[PDB]
């Protein structure tokens, strides 16, 4: 296997873009699955984004190749072609052009089945109406629950952009509007289909009373971006690799995160009505991994909607059907 | 894009509420489908300015004028004769007075065929009838004989006003199908 | 001019504005006061203007099930499946279809009908409309709305719109009859 000087990613020698564009017919043949699917709104003119900040976290050096997730780029062609240079160097990446929104490429893409789908707007926007800066997301969002698909659209998980708070609402149907409460109370939100770039600017108030915190979302969030990497891209030849050192693959051992499911396995007896603190002392001491919260139900008996809890406390009853965020070495 | 983010809007605040929206193109009536509270049997509507635009002009080139005919008998019109108006202006205008109507047929149109139906509709109530609705909802336009009018399906109609139309919910094949002057149809006998 | 006659060529134009109707046709009743469903080229049909449409609005608020009954008879069977069929962009699907699917080739259409010859000949010559009416009706299961008559009766090949005359209405061996048909 090969990797970027650093060893920090995966990495291969260049090709055109034409070596991993594919047709609707090459895309359903392939019988792809735990993928991640990515619908991109943008007009050839529109800014860059940089879909590196997406493919290269999910390409970091510490998984192993056959984990490495798939990943299917669905947009405008000519776009994707002022991208592509960023992008040249990752494995297990394509693309397939046109619209996200004809059912015939999703469809394409086996949708149904991907471990993740991703909604992205890069078209210009807030020089608009500020309620309909986001047509695409919203409409793309309903577009794919209301799918079905034989031998489900409800059950497809998903996240979006939205670019302006107060349309978190329209995501979403069932649900006790109040259009009083705030994004971080509303159910799209606490379930995390949604995401707005507005919790960026309280990232900069957070930096400032609390300086080093910034580096730890850094570390946790990109898989480790070094500053030897950001000087390594500086010198604008692109990320160079090979078959790196020993003393460099050295660092594929850092901690990731993953969720547990409490369902089977070593837990199990925890998600049989354990309490958290239990299951934290006994899961550290045994496997040296560190329990951050629950991602469970609200439904609780299901309807595929969960929410997060952070930090719970040291007697909180658990349920088998409960989801554990950890941070690991596995 | 912008005029369903509004039905989006208007449909979360109050589910039931009765929506009609004026689209551009016919493509775009999918998106609507896809909307949760958006139900056209329950009675929710969409009307496409390409659709009806272009299909207006096609039904011209099959029959010539047609699209006159259907745009004045689908919307209100004035008929005010006066003595200056040239013959043809009066007999158009007497046309242009016509309306379309609904109402549920008289238990006297009982498993009747359709034909048999027009012609009582048009010789004994002054009506033309054009289609019913049939059970399961579907609309049909001129049924052929192979079809019976069940009792209480709704009919289309073309008439003067509302009024003029009722007759076809009241008359009576034992009461009133003796009776010449049809401003006296609706009574308690049947 | 043809050589081996313009005037006599058909058409149907979109007026974007109203007022411009004026123009499409000279000879006239000029009378720019007359709102557009009075004027010749409405009438005769050589016009068409999209602000119809906005008319259909406020009807099919007042009336619900009224505009199905246009788009049945407008679009020669738009359903909804298609509809479906056309959201999953893929574009028209086809082939050779089966009898079961092929039993929708008979709806209704609509059609016009000269009364100069064929059948009807005879209610052409000097008859009246419920003759004409009960009688198609009867004998072809047809179902007559209108007439299309020319203005210059005697002609100049412009006629004008009668949307359902009374029963006594007389007819002319010229005149063209609006039906609905299965032929």
């Amino acid at each position: 296997r090969k990797f970027d000087s650093t060893g920090m990613f995966h990495w291969c020698p260049d090709r055109p873009l034409n070596d991993c564009l594919q047709d609707r017919s090459q895309a359903s043949a392939s019988g792809l699955r735990n993928h991640v699917v990515v619908c991109l709104f943008a007009d050839a003119a529109s800014p860059l984004i940089g879909l590196r900040n997406l493919v290269m976290p999910l390409r970091a050096s510490n998984f192993h190749y056959h984990e490495l997730k798939p990943t299917i780029i669905v947009g405008n062609l000519d776009y994707l072609h002022r991208e592509w240079k960023t992008l040249q160097n990752f494995p297990k990446l394509s693309i397939l052009p046109g619209s996200p929104l004809n059912r015939a490429n999703l469809r394409a893409v086996n949708i149904n089945l991907c471990d993740m789908c991703v909604i992205v707007s890069a078209k210009d926007r807030n020089m608009e109406d500020p309620n309909l800066v986001d047509k695409e997301a919203i409409l793309c969002s309903l577009n794919i629950k209301a799918m079905t698909f034989d031998d489900a659209g409800a059950n497809v998980p998903l996240i979006t952009e939205l670019a302006n708070d107060s349309n978190v609402q329209f995501l979403d149907q069932d649900d006790d509007d109040d259009p009083d409460t705030e994004l971080y109370m509303t159910q799209p939100f606490a379930c995390g289909t949604a995401f707005a770039v507005s919790v960026l600017d309280s990232l900069m108030s957070t930096s400032y009373f609390n300086d080093n915190a910034l580096t730890l979302i850094r570390t946790l969030i990109t898989g480790g971006a070094t500053p030897e990497l950001e000087q390594i891209l500086a010198e604008g030849a692109g990320m160079r690799g090979g078959y790196c050192s020993p003393a460099v693959l050295a660092n594929r051992d850092r901690c990731r995160v993953a969720q547990i499911s409490l369902f089977d396995g070593p837990l199990a007896q925890f998600g049989q009505g354990g309490h958290y603190g239990e299951l934290f002392v006994y899961a550290l001491r045994h496997f040296g991994i560190l329990c951050i919260g629950l991602y469970r139900f609200r439904d609780t008996n299901p309807s595929s909607k969960r929410y997060v809890i952070t930090n719970p406390p040291e007697d909180f009853p658990l349920l088998p059907t409960d989801q554990v965020y950890v941070l690991t070495y596995k | 894009a912008a005029n369903i983010m509004r039905v989006i809007s208007i449909k979360n605040y109050h589910s039931d509420i009765k929506v009609i929206v004026q689209l551009l193109q016919y493509h775009n009536k999918a998106y609507l489908l896809n909307i949760p509270s958006w139900d056209w049997k329950r009675g929710d509507d969409a009307v496409c300015v390409a659709e009806l635009k272009l299909g207006f002009i096609a039904q011209s080139c099959l029959a010539p004028g047609f699209s006159t005919l259907m745009a004045n008998l689908f919307t209100m019109r004035s008929y005010k004769p006066t003595p200056e108006m040239s013959q043809w202006q009066t007999d158009y205008m007497r046309g242009t007075g016509m309306e379309m109507y609904t109402e549920y047929l008289s238990s006297a149109f009982n498993a009747l065929t359709f034909p048999e139906a027009a012609e009582l509709c048009f010789s004994k109530l002054k009506l033309l009838l054009l289609a019913i609705e049939v059970r399961e909802s579907t609309l049909a336009i001129n049924p052929g004989p192979k079809v019976k009018i069940e009792n209480a399906t709704q009919g289309f109609f073309i008439a003067e006003s509302a009024e003029e139309v009722k007759r076809a919910f009241y008359y009576c094949k034992n009461c009133h199908a003796n009776v010449s002057d049809v401003r006296q149809i609706k009574k308690c006998k049947c």
